[PDB]
């Protein structure tokens, strides 16, 4: 069992910004993770996987990075439509733990 | 799984299996290494934490420790003797105590 | 005249520290032939039944 | 150094059998009553003659450990029976050490990490009795807590040691010393085979016991195996 303990609760950007948002572990997960997006009444969309990949279809803009415990997602290009929550889901373990969750809003 | 011997004494060993306590019958028992026959009955016998089996004047075992519950129980020999025919005589009746 | 006993009874300790063989051989990713990873299992009971 | 003696101390349970008013006895070794033992004050190496008997009347704890072996260098092991403030471990490695070594982290632990084999910790105004032997590659320990107050010597009285815990190493060993606690009265003693008339009390607890070789008296109330004889001539021994 593993915890999904992201630090950034909320982040408040708007257009053209850059915003980091930091997962964190708690045992060797070092490449087993995956990022997700949330738009309110729809299913969630993957982006980033394996800590550092780019989905067949999503922009040149979602970056994953970091390995071991610590992971962070980065986005330099910041786009009205990105604005939702994002979950960092775990692959080590085979009782995967999504994360919590960290909203963006319009600021 | 690849095993292996050594002088040192062995840290991964075997379970032992055991068998689920009964009493006030002649059983055949085996107490940590301790063997005989005998029937077990719950015993008031004061043991000291280290001490784990009791003997007699005779150097007879009879008082075990329990390993699993640490409990001291008598040993006491099931019951033998003699078997007696008491009769009349046949020249008055055949009929015998 | 000898009543023979009726069963046998065996009493060990607690099995206790059983080894620990459940997360080899139920974990959910292996590794690749080249890096065979060494698991030295030590001081525990071991059940291959 | 400083000889003193031992008066009855230094007797423990030979074996793990409970008897309850039983005048037992039993062929094992024991420290001879009446028996000088060493004083020292200060502590240099010791050899371990199939046993010793270990006593330190020290209120604080500088005692914290002691060492064992028989060529000590890092092909064979060492007894590291350190005593830390809330536990103790049994580091038993293939291990040398350089001259004068102690506790203030160790002094002796500078080279003394090379090819270690088993591990263990079991333990965490009143005088401390130890008794180390190592009988078919089982080492045994056993220790007494008595309260012992404004006396010099050792205190007249019996006391029957309880053993702690059995190890199986199954090394060698020839050398005994104390790791002092360098940031100092104990005695020593030996032991080697002698009989002894354990006396059992109800609740199997020793309460008296007699040296069956000290004197002529001793030897004939272990052949009539009781603590007291009547008035008579007693044939003994040949
Ligand atoms: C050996 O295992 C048995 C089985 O659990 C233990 O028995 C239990 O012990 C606890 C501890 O006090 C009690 O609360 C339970 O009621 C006991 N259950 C039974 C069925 O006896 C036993 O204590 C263990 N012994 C040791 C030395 O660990």
């Amino acid at each position: 069992d593993i915890q999904m303990t992201q630090s950034p609760s909320s982040v408040s950007a708007s257009v053209g910004d850059r915003v980091t948002i930091t997962c964190r572990a708690s045992q060797g997960i070092s490449s087993w993770l995956a990022w997700y997006q949330q738009k309110p009444g729809k299913a969630p969309k993957l982006l980033i996987y394996a800590a550092s990949s780019l989905q067949s279809g999503v922009p040149s803009r979602f970056s994953g990075s970091g390995s071991g415990t610590d992971f962070t997602l980065t986005i330099s290009s910041l786009q009205p439509e990105d604005f939702a929550t994002y979950y960092c889901q775990q692959a080590n373990s085979f009782p995967f733990s999504f994360g919590p969750g960290t909203k963006v809003d319009i600021k | 799984l690849s095993f292996e011997l050594l002088h040192a004494p062995a840290t991964v060993c075997g379970p032992k299996k055991d068998c689920n306590l009964v009493k006030n019958k002649c059983v055949n028992f085996n107490f940590n290494g301790l063997t005989g026959t005998g029937v077990l009955t719950e015993s008031n016998k004061k043991f000291l934490p280290f001490q784990q089996f009791g003997r007699d004047i005779a150097d007879t075992t009879d008082a075990v420790r329990d390993p699993q519950t640490l409990e001291i129980l008598d040993i006491t020999p099931c019951s033998f003797g003699g078997v007696s025919v008491i009769t009349p005589g046949t020249n008055t009746s055949n009929q015998v105590a | 005249f000898r009543v023979q006993p009726t069963e046998s009874i065996v009493r060990f300790p607690n099995i206790t520290n059983l080894c620990p063989f459940g997360e080899v051989f139920n974990a959910t990713r292996f590794a690749s032939v080249y890096a065979w990873n060494r698991k030295r299992i030590s001081n525990c009971v071991a059940d291959y039944s | 150094p400083a000889y003193t003696n031992s008066f009855t101390r230094g007797v423990y349970y030979p074996d793990k059998v409970f008897r309850s008013s039983v005048l037992h006895s039993t062929q094992d070794l024991f420290l001879p009553f009446f028996s000088n033992v060493t004083w020292f004050h200060a502590n240099p190496v010791l050899p371990f003659n199939d046993g010793v008997y270990f006593a330190s009347t020290e209120k604080s704890n500088i005692i914290r450990g002691w060492i064992f072996g028989t060529t000590l260098d890092s092909k064979t092991q060492s007894l590291l029976i350190v005593n830390n403030a809330t536990n103790v471990v049994i580091k038993v490695c293939e291990f040398q050490f350089c001259n004068d070594p102690f506790l203030d982290m160790e002094s002796g632990v500078y080279s003394s990490a090379n090819n270690c084999t088993f591990e263990y910790v079991s333990q965490p105004k009143n005088l401390r009795e130890f008794v180390f032997k190592n009988i078919d590659g089982y080492f045994k320990i056993y220790s007494k807590h008595t309260p012992i107050n404004l006396v010099r010597d050792l205190p007249q009285g019996f006391s029957a040691l309880e053993p702690l815990v059995d190890l199986p190493i199954g090394i060698n060993i020839t050398r005994f010393q104390t790791l002092l606690a360098l940031h100092a009265a104990y005695y020593v003693g030996y032991l080697q085979p002698r009989t002894f008339l354990l006396k059992y009390n109800e609740n199997g607890t020793i309460t008296d016991a007699v040296d069956c070789a000290l004197d002529p008296l001793s030897e004939t109330k272990c052949t009539l195996k009781s603590f007291t004889v009547e008035k008579g001539i007693y044939q003994t021994s040949n």
